[PDB]
């Protein structure tokens, strides 16, 4: 294990006709990748490469803020003949699989240990009714409440589970900067697992699903409009962004090829034809001797 | 040193003369759980010779149209010998695995197998939302077959399976592959009956063939797995 | 109080910003760190791992057929056997590789590539191949006389089953771009071509139609820049629980 | 790193660790392969 | 190469009638500019000049914030009978030629290496409809997403390319200060080139255009209104400003005379008559002996 | 928290502000610096380079005709040959120069100018000219008796083909302004005039009608201040891709 | 030292007696690419005498109405001698150029040429949006003619062309001009066939004239260009 | 003045934040501390009962 | 310069470099021209 701030330098190489030395030949059967250097495969010049590697660090590769949740509910009076339930909120059931870019990028490793910075971005639209005159978006107070595993969830906007005496909650308005906080590495294990070759229950029943991990039960995010209902219908759209920090990554995986279909498992249907079809990942060319983008003069 | 190897664990001793090397997964050898990493406070049972020895599983016929085979550890050895009994009688297990795949053919035969140790290999099923059943996932010593080896049965690629600890059996060069697996879990111990740390997969990348008088030759593939530094915690009745 | 002026960039959310934030779980004790084997510190470690290429990406090969190249005994001499496009950005043999998939998360790249070919015929089957890397400028070579003039390696089959060809970093610019225009000077790497040096010779007892598997990796002089969302994966809706 | 908060996990992106050991994945063999040597 | 914080001082000079010394005569044919000093052309006094030069530094000359993009789209429901495309965004295809003041100023050098500070200034107007009652501009959330070369571009406001898990994106509202960030020197070469005497493709076809540089393929800026459509039509105008920082400049050019016509090449039509006509750059005067602004008493 | 008061100038975008900003590409490695010849550190280096003047900016000269002054053998004596307005801000011979174009990006200027004239007749053609810089106050001279009383140089043609006249910094104020009012005390530099000292004498074998090319540059005592958008370039719309 | 100059590169030697000086573009001399600035890792071919020598191009008749001529480097020398072959056979080139323009006339003749080395001279076309075709831009050793020399065919000015490395041929003073060009590119090497670093331009600022018996005199303009410290990388077939 | 940029998390109320705040009763003298038996420092002391 | 961010390219306008070498453009001649001397 050596320090690599810049890519390897190239050393000047000479003609070499030596018996018993075959640097260009390797045995792939050992499981070892070819160790052949350019210096010993061709005649090379001295090159002092000052290309930096900091952008290919797993901290930089995974430590960008990515969307992990998009939920939209109608902000209005949901009350009817006999309901008494205001329903101006949503519950998510925390996960990192709903959006494929962060999922596929996280799924390039088996295990990840990171503290996560979260950023919530709310947006309002007036609901296009029969008689609706627009004149501006109310500066509503929102409450995002993390309900951990085994805590009572809210059933209404007006519920008293919103007390949040011990539940972590953040209050933030529409016209303010998007809410932000850091959640620590909060697994019962020493790393998060993107794949579980097993079951999360002690029973052998169908109801006990394959792939579900007994460390991904992370609880729920409950977000409400704190303001009581307006005289008109609004649509609140909430976007939650995840930025992994202080990242450790283990056991790199084969990248996902087929499009995801759900968040409970890694099943696939594949696309009808190449690319990313079950029988053809790379698009077809005419023959093994055909260059599809051959430069013609 | 050479292309010859003898593996000796307890009662067991395997010899090969057409070897390539020993693949130590992530350049690590299995070791016993230290105190600094220990969670379960009860004194563990460390049966060396009775568990840490080569268990040979039932062989598989390499066919011209063979898609490939996988064995999930420790599920493959959970109903075999004293490793099985210690699993049945304990809540928690920890062990590495020395896996040794064997395949004999003539100098006139051609064919290549990729032998992959995949950690936390979650099987994806083609053309359904329903996740794989207990039966499909837990096949024990008999192991399972690849339906989509091209996709590693994961919606991933066979192409990129070389990230994983692997060797090849190329009948030109090699009749045997050897992969040393260390403990691979986010936790120090686990429940053997409901989670598999590793999946040993044997995929034919180049098919088995011969010339005019070496076609339809009976060529089996034998797998021998040795638990390494096996530990058990939570002595109870047998499950 | 502290004299204050809110600048441009105040009240903005930048997805690539590097700032400390309010801890939601105050005085929370995270699980003790435990040693796990195969720890990755850099994406440049993964692109250095060999991965198979779909050299046989044709509309007659299905699944595992696409990762092997059928090499046969020729009733001819000097003939071209197969080609490899080096357009990582475009749908080609290098796309679905560790190099391809992870480099495809970036826009700029520099450094030498290694491509290793494993022969998978019989111990009794012999042969000599010539694999050539043609730097860009003109058309892909179809005659061995033209290909031999570029960077090449002559491959003798034997106990060492594999050969490496180093595709050396030969470009005017410090970096190339993963551009949708393959014929662009910024993007084009050139051509890899394989010809028969002598022939494939197999005795009657051995099959005449053998196979070659091609692998590609990056060398230690390899670099990536300007991270981007990979075009490998797409999404038309929020992924549901079931469907 | 800077960190204006009490907890250490609240801090910004960690100080760049440029340590690389690709041998874990590229040469994970018991007996090391020597450069130029026939590796049989 | 000497340090010049203040302009050169003037030294007192005397009468000089010396044979073999002709400081006022030069040879222009050498390519060298005249080296004649005022001290040796006329009788001068001692002057201690304390005029500073910091304002004529290329850092100061180029390092002002200049407009580089002005795009306006209609913020409304673009949906029809069968569209399902919201179209409340634009894509620019990054360049520095659309606006002539920054173009002509940058085009005074062949090569430039600078890190660039960008500032985005959004503005809303209510669309003048048949029945439109104004009462105030909604505080909309905007997303500017840099889509690098070879990345999937968004086709709609509601597209999932906006994930931006690895694409650099900035979220900023209307009533906030204008968004700002620094893009680094991001050329595949050691400097940006304002002119390319060549082609960017290996083919010799018409489609391969002259002047296009294979280092100016800088990707695209995609900017969206994050908020879903309002009940009324708004017009969002976005202004992007560029401030070069840490500037190095090489090979000074002849300044542009003819008005620019496009951003793909440096072609010209010229103005009908002087000034800046193809055959007359400077305006006409009656004769070579005529002073047009002659002071008369 | 840190006690804070948002001052006037908070939430403002000033196009001339000097502040650090959020990096969009975190830990991005820019291309290594490479030596390129002709590096410019100051705009004052470019105004010191000679550039041709349109002395013949008349409605009968087209293109390259405008950058040369037709000097002929005179059937007279002491006669004026050509004039040069020194109104950089106004449409005059100095506008389309390196001095003009780059100084025209500023509002204030100070320092001495050099104007070099190259004679382009025959080796056999002789002559003596007198170029005079008249400081401002009154009318431009039309008689040599009046012009000779100001700063001047007498030019003998010979092996050294060019002459310099230093237009020396002669102003009450430390700076002059590039003002639209030419007759303003803040703006006016005065006049440059060229008369025949003797005559142009060419033998029969040589052409009688020769040419003079005038160049102008700044000296090391030259300064510019108060940057502005140049009036040289205009725009009626966003420049399209094609038209 | 004087007004006399001998240039000696390989086989070649040029002498002049009516010189002015040598113009070293941006006060620099061409040198070989160092390791600190090197990109292409293959060992470059440095043919000194076979490439770094004076190639004399076809002459041009200086007319009373001559607008001017340009030659784009390396395009002018890409189909000439061993410089051309090394270009045709390699992907990458790097070289400086010693340019030497020659024009003889009598002491009775009058005329002045500006000889400009313009870096990255992108030709602008008058009265169209269509960019210049491959034919119009790539004319090789024959070179091209100025349609709008007043505008440097760029929408710029001939007036301000003295920023660029330049000399004059004033028939009074000078019969020859000499400009030393170093490597001018944002990259250390480039592809010769699709990009020109330099454009050598010869513009008559003052027209060619004589008196009564020296009119309509045949006065050619000869250009000799010597590649300096030529390097080539990416040995392939010839294009 | 002091150069300032309001970040994401500005103007937010987090129920688990740890910041000093404006004292409502300036220079208020709280009642002197008096010893009371059975002082609890940790909830882990009570779960051990 | 000040810079509140990790990257060096994020910093404000660089510290004034008052180095001038106009000879690059004004006297780019092999043999230097001497002041007052006939430069032939
Ligand atoms: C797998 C996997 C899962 C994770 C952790 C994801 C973090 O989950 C969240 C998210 C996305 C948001 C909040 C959150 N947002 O707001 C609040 C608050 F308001 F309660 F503070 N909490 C809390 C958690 C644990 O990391 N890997
Ligand atoms: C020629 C030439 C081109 C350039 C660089 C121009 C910078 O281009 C931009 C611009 C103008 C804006 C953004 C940008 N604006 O917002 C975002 C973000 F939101 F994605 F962060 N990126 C990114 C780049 C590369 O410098 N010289």
């Amino acid at each position: 294990g050596e320090i690599v701030k810049t890519v390897a330098n190239t050393v000047e190489s000479e003609i070499k006709a030596e018996l018993g030395v075959i640097p260009s030949l390797n045995a792939v059967e050992t499981g070892a990748t070819s160790n052949t250097e350019p210096e010993e495969a061709i005649q090379t010049r001295t090159v002092i490469n000052m290309h930096g590697t900091a952008e290919c660090l797993v901290e930089n590769f995974l430590g960008r803020s990515a969307l992990v949740c998009m939920r939209s509910f109608e902000y209005k009076n949901h009350s009817t003949s006999t309901s008494s339930i205001q329903k101006n909120f949503f519950i998510w059931t925390l996960n990192t699989r709903e959006l494929v870019q962060i999922r596929r990028k996280m799924e390039l490793f088996t295990y990840l240990r990171f503290d996560t910075e979260i950023t919530i971005v709310p947006t309002l639209r007036l609901f296009s009714s029969s008689n609706v005159s627009f004149s501006g978006l109310p500066n509503l107070t929102l409450q995002a409440m993390y309900v951990p595993t085994g805590a009572r969830k809210p059933s209404s906007q007006d519920s008293f589970e919103w007390q949040s005496a011990c539940n972590p909650s953040v209050f933030f308005k529409i016209n303010d900067p998007p809410a932000r906080l850091t959640i620590p590495f909060m697994s019962i294990n020493s790393a998060y697992a993107n794949f579980y070759d097993g079951f999360a229950g002690f029973e052998k029943k169908a109801t006990v699903l394959y792939g579900i991990n007994p460390a991904n039960t992370m609880g729920n995010l409950c977000l409400r409009v704190v303001n009581s209902y307006q005289p008109v219908q609004y649509t609140l759209t909430v976007r939650v962004y995840m930025k992994p920090k202080h990242i450790k990554a283990w056991a790199p995986r084969a990248p996902r090829t087929m499009p995801y279909t759900n968040i409970l498992n890694n099943n696939y249907a594949g696309r009808s034809a190449a690319p990313n079809a079950p029988t053809a990942i790379v698009s077809h060319r005419s023959t093994i001797k055909t260059m599809p983008n051959d430069i013609n003069l | 040193s050479d292309r010859v190897l003898q593996l000796k664990l307890g009662n067991s001793s395997i010899v090969t003369q057409e070897a390539a090397n020993i693949c130590c997964a992530y350049g690590e050898w299995p070791t016993y759980l230290p105190d600094n990493e220990a969670v379960a406070i009860d004194k563990p049972t460390q049966p060396e010779t009775s568990t840490d020895r080569f268990y040979t599983l039932k062989s598989k016929k390499w066919e011209s149209n063979s898609t490939g085979w996988w064995w999930k550890l420790p599920d493959a050895l959970n109903q075999i010998g004293m490793f099985g009994q210690n699993v049945q009688y304990h809540y928690l297990y920890r062990s590495g695995f020395l896996c040794h795949v064997q395949c004999n053919a003539t100098k006139f035969h051609q064919g290549t197998l990729l032998i992959v140790a995949i950690p936390e290999h979650q099987i994806g099923k083609k053309g359904t939302g329903t996740s794989a059943s207990f039966a499909e996932v837990m096949k024990g010593a008999e192991g399972g077959v690849f339906e989509q080896p091209y996709l590693l049965d994961d919606g991933t690629s066979l192409a990129c399976a070389l990230v994983y600890p692997h060797q090849w059996i190329n009948l030109r060069t090699n009749n045997s592959a050897t992969i040393v697996l260390p403990w691979m879990n986010s936790a120090p111990m686990d429940f053997a009956l409901r989670h598999n740390n590793w999946t040993l997969a044997v995929i034919p990348v180049c098919p088995l063939a011969g010339g005019t008088g070496n076609t339809n030759t009976y060529v089996p593939i034998t797998i021998s797995i040795a638990p390494m530094c096996a530990e058990y915690n939570g002595l109870r009745n047998a499950i | 109080g502290v004299p204050t002026c809110l600048l441009p960039g105040s009240n903005q959310f930048l997805t690539t910003d590097d700032h400390s934030s309010a801890p939601a779980f105050p005085d929370f004790s995270p699980t003790p760190e435990m040693h796990i084997p195969g720890q990755v510190h850099s994406m440049l470690e993964i692109v250095q791992i060999e991965s198979m290429m779909e050299i046989n990406n044709v509309n007659d090969a299905s699944g595992v057929e696409r990762l092997r190249v059928q090499i046969s005994a020729q009733s001819d001499m000097d003939q071209l056997l197969f080609n490899i496009p080096l357009d990582i950005q475009l749908e080609g043999p290098l796309r679905n590789t560790l190099l391809g998939n992870i480099s495809r998360y970036y826009t700029h790249w520099s450094g030498s590539l290694e491509m290793t070919f494993m022969f998978c015929g019989s111990f009794m089957t012999t042969g000599k191949l010539i694999i050539c890397y043609t730097p860009p400028g003109g058309s892909s070579p179809t005659d061995r006389m033209q290909a031999m003039l570029a960077t090449h390696v002559v491959w003798d089959f034997g106990l060492q089953s594999s050969i490496t060809i180093i595709i050396p970093w030969i470009s005017g610019s410090h970096y190339r771009m993963f551009n949708t225009d393959a014929k662009a000077i910024n993007a084009n790497v050139g051509y890899v071509t394989c010809f028969m040096q002598t022939n494939l010779v197999a005795p009657v007892g051995a099959a005449d139609q053998c196979y070659i598997v091609g692998m590609v990796a990056a060398k230690k002089d390899f670099n990536l820049r300007l991270m981007r969302d990979s075009p490998d994966i797409g999404q038309s809706a929020i992924l549901p629980e079931q469907a | 790193q800077i960190n204006f908060y009490k907890d250490s996990y609240a801090a910004s992106a960690s100080k760049q660790d440029f340590s690389q050991d690709p041998s874990k994945f590229t040469e994970p063999v018991a007996e090391a392969l020597k450069a130029g040597a026939p590796v049989l």
